[PDB]
């Protein structure tokens, strides 16, 4: 295996959790969305860091790297977690600590 | 084949 | 990432990386203003783990990064680490990060925001490049 | 937020 010393960054596809489920079955659930099997993927060590997407000039956090492939298959898509499934959590989270 | 990443 | 490319350095500013004790980087996260980040909960960070903000090369003893202590650890309480489900974790900061050109915030969406499928996203890290 | 002073070039 390779560990770059370097940040990496890749562009990639969303998916339709319906589609996505053609890969992972019943694995996909509500608070997950689906990125990538587009010749990149996240693999170990991406985990917890960013899916961000741009629209109206910045970056917003749309999903977080959680699990995927075995073996990081650039063919299969990754999972992230959800951040708009989540996002209610977190603003709680803040404003009470 | 699922994992954590 | 494997496939990817080399960042511009600073580029990816929210981009933090979750260190142990013994400087060995295990996960990414995202700062959401100076006090707070963003990870996996499946991470399974704790209060002895360390936030770097502000780093391009990992091997580098140039950079003016922040290495950031970890004062609370909120793993939200929906996470099922058996579905991998509702991964997410948040990271309060014992001292703020100083905000700069290359420490600065992600924005969060709303929860009714719509993404589209194949809408083009990007994602970053420091995860292995060859499995 | 969301917005870097270095821009990323992709």
């Amino acid at each position: 295996a390779n560990t770059p010393d370097r940040l990496q960054q890749a562009s990639l596809p969303l998916l339709s959790n319906t589609n996505c489920k053609k890969y992972w079955g019943t694995k996909i659930k509500d608070a997950m969305i689906c990125a990538g099997a587009s010749g990149v993927s996240s693999c170990m060590g991406d985990s917890g860091g960013p899916l961000v997407c741009k629209k109206n000039g910045a970056w917003t956090l749309v999903g977080i790297v959680s699990w995927g492939s075995s073996t990081c298959s650039t063919s299969t898509p990754g999972v992230y977690a959800r951040v708009t499934a989540l996002v209610n959590w977190v603003q709680q989270t803040l404003a009470a600590n | 084949g699922s994992w954590p990443w | 990432i494997v496939n990817g490319e080399e960042a511009v350095p600073g580029s990816w500013p929210w981009q933090v990386s979750l260190q142990d004790k013994t400087g060995f980087h295990f996960c990414g996260g995202s700062l959401i203003n100076e006090n707070w980040v963003v990870t996996a909960a499946h991470c399974g960070v704790t209060t002895s783990d360390v936030v770097v903000a502000g780093e391009f090369d990992q091997g580098s003893s140039s950079e003016k990064i922040q290495k950031l202590k970890i004062a609370k650890v909120f793993k939200n309480s929906k996470y099922n680490s058996l579905t991998i489900n509702n991964d997410i974790t948040l990271l309060k900061l014992s001292t703020a990060a100083s905000f700069s050109q290359t420490v600065s915030a992600v924005c969060l969406p709303s929860a009714s925001d719509d993404f589209a499928a194949g809408t083009t996203c990007v994602t970053t890290g420091w995860g292995l490049t060859r499995y | 937020c969301g917005v870097p002073a270095i821009q990323p070039v992709l």
